[PDB]
């Protein structure tokens, strides 16, 4: 019956500033006897949810006192004024006063900071994958920001597709950056066939496109 | 103090069982009611029931999306929780949780436990070396790490050093290969001036598959 809805989805906040939430019930959460529990969960990346607040403005303990529940009925209202670095994962907002229990949609937090290039590297097949057959091409873009960045490989100058797939990290917890990792997969044949393996990178952060190769195979 | 720590995760065929279970101790079981929550891969939360305390006589409520297929329990000689599921499909896939539930409403959540619904069988993966391309072009920092390829199920765990490098220190969201098998890179950065004096291993463990590797990455 219950359908726990928030907004936003995602939140931009600057590192420092005042972030709200809100998690619109479809019916009073109020418990019947008593009051209304409500509460407020947080995840942060690679970790399990984590208690904020319990009843709908009660802190449990080591919270900071940043963070504040409000609303009644059927509005309920997450605050943290001043935001930093640690406060990034997805929140959720919970009620349980009626059964079924309900979970909110769940709303993301990144945190934005100066711009930030990244910082290139290329690593070639092992010798130990290519007894086996294939041969994998790893290039790192590490620690940038923002999230947006392209990645173009080019054997022999020749440029690549669908023949690579990426992968990037949540926002680190401590510079509040990101990290992605690019890997073409060639099979040991054609590698022997090319001499020239370059990755160039392309971020706003950068004022002309960055490339890192080598020559081998 | 409190301590939940759940287990019973695993592969599992479409269509089959399996228990998971959670063992608890730091407080007395029989006043909390206990919960389990599932979280699959990159997707929100989703309460699935529980089991009141004693005071309740130990009643069970169950989200309509797993009510009659899904079953908890819970023994209290012992201080565990218990989640029968059946008939599982593909979707089922996900990390479980367990918690306890009381005058503080969910206040401790085990680590979970993962799930992977498939027909596909298990597989070890292979681990090769991000080894710090030699000229490691215009830089004082070098990059090096492993690459972790051609695995099932999910998860894998990485660390550096058995635990003791966490410096910059990067692990990747595995990606499904056209083969249907997963893989990942796990990299770390350092000084290119101590690629003589150092040393970098890292500890890959799977698990479905009981598989252990400690790779030395080296220039
Ligand atoms: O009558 C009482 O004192 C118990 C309070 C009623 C709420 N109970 C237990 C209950 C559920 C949730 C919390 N919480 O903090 O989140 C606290 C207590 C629900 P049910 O009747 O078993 O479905």
């Amino acid at each position: 019956e219950l359908v726990m809805t928030q907004t936003p989805l995602s939140l931009p906040v600057s590192l420092g500033d005042q972030a709200s939430i809100s998690c619109r019930s479809s019916q009073s959460i109020v418990h019947s006897n008593g009051n209304t529990y409500l509460e407020w969960y947080l995840q942060k990346p690679g970790q399990s949810p984590k208690l904020l607040i319990y009843k709908v403005s009660n802190r449990f303990s080591g919270v900071p006192d940043r963070f504040s529940g409000s609303g009644s009925g059927t509005d309920f209202t997450l605050k943290i004024s001043r935001v930093e670095a640690e406060d990034l994962g997805v929140y959720y907002c919970f009620q349980g006063s009626h059964v079924p229990r309900t979970f909110g949609g769940g709303t993301k937090l990144e945190i934005k900071r100066t711009v930030a290039a990244p910082s290139v590297f290329i690593f070639p097949p092992s010798d130990e994958q290519l007894k086996s057959g294939t041969a994998s091409v790893v290039c790192l873009l590490n620690n940038f920001y923002p999230r947006e960045a392209k990645v173009q490989w080019k054997v022999d100058n020749a440029l690549q597709s669908g023949n690579s797939q990426e992968s990037v990290t949540e926002q680190d917890s401590k510079d509040s950056t990101y990290s992605l990792s690019s890997t073409l997969t060639l099979s040991k044949a054609d590698y022997e066939k090319h001499k020239v393996y370059a990755c160039e990178v392309t971020h706003q952060g950068l004022s002309s496109p960055v490339t890192k190769s080598f020559n081998r195979g | 103090q409190v301590q939940l720590v759940e287990s019973g995760g695993g592969l599992v065929q479409p269509g089959g069982s399996l228990r998971l279970s959670c063992a608890t101790s730091g407080f007395t079981f029989t006043d909390y009611y206990m919960s389990w929550v599932r979280q699959p891969p990159g997707k929100a939360l989703e309460w699935l029931g529980f089991i009141r305390n004693k005071a309740n006589g130990y009643t069970t409520e169950y989200s309509a999306s797993v009510k009659g297929r899904f079953t908890i329990s819970r023994d209290n000689s012992q201080s565990i929780l218990y989640l029968q599921m059946n008939t599982l499909r593909a979707e089922d896939s996900a990390t479980y949780y367990c918690a306890r539930d009381g005058s503080y409403a969910m206040d401790y959540w085990g680590q979970g436990t993962s799930v992977t619904v498939s027909s596909a069988s298990t597989k070890g993966p292979s681990v090769f070396p991000l080894a710090p391309s030699s000229k490691s072009t215009s830089g004082g920092t070098a990059a090096l790490g492993c690459l972790v390829k051609d695995y099932f199920p999910e998860p894998v765990t990485v660390s550096w050093n058995s635990g003791a490098l966490t410096s910059g220190v990067h692990t990747f969201p595995a990606v499904l290969q056209s083969s249907g098998l997963y893989s990942l890179s796990s990299v770390v950065t350092v000084p290119s001036s101590s690629l003589g004096t150092q040393t970098y291993i890292c500890n890959v463990n799977h698990k479905p598959s009981n598989t252990k590797v400690d790779k030395k990455v080296e220039p």
